[PDB]
């Protein structure tokens, strides 16, 4: 089917009508989301059908038709864009300074944007418009709102 | 059996609508993918 770079919303008929369980981003003819959207499920587009490639639960990441192509880095100081793509509403642009997540093995930027879980994979952008990871994998703070880290994967 | 259809471009929006903080958070990250609070 469709093979266009850009971004794509990622649909399921398997509850009442027509249900957006998450977001993607179709680049050098791999399709990129997150796991918890998909579970490495097959896709459909036209007739065409996508089959997973890669993917890690911990990671929560998952490459179609191709190994995982996105290898730009937030640089810890720009500010950046969601191009959020929420479920029924129109793409839109959120631009943002991320915080940062500390873990033990190392520091991840983190975007605080708070959308329906069906906002998982939008993807986010440096100032030269290339995807440098994915919304919709973080974590609920003392507030009750939602703090996502920039997930990236490895290119080969 | 999910399916995917086009939302957009991929492309930086100058005067896009600028907002959110930026908090340094300690979190640790389960064999599950799930992120969580360290305190
Ligand atoms: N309150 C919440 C809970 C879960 C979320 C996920 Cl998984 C993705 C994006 C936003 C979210 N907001």
């Amino acid at each position: 089917g469709e093979t266009t770079d850009g971004v794509y919303r990622v649909m399921t008929r398997r509850l009442l009508g027509s249900t957006q369980v998450g977001v993607g981003v179709m680049q050098e003819g791999v399709f990129h989301t997150m796991w918890h959207v998909t579970k490495g499920a097959a896709l459909r587009s036209g007739e065409g059908r996508l089959d997973p490639y890669w993917g890690d639960v911990k990671q929560d990441l998952v490459s179609y038709c191709g190994p995982w192509k996105l290898d730009a880095a937030w640089d810890g100081l720009s500010e950046v864009q969601l191009l959020a793509v929420p479920p029924g509403e129109r793409a839109k642009n959120i631009q943002t300074l991320p915080g940062i997540f500390k873990t033990k093995d190392g520091d991840i930027g983190a975007v605080a944007l708070d959308y329906p879980a069906g906002t998982s994979g939008s993807p986010i952008l440096d100032k030269c418009g290339r995807v440098i990871g994915l919304y919709g994998n973080g974590v609920v703070i003392k507030n009750g709102s939602y703090v996502s880290a920039i997930t990236q994967g490895k290119r080969e | 059996d999910m399916y995917i259809e086009r939302a957009g471009d991929i492309t930086w929006e100058k005067d896009a609508e600028v907002t959110g903080n930026s908090p340094r958070l300690d979190v640790a990250l389960d064999e599950s993918g799930d992120f969580s609070l360290v305190e």
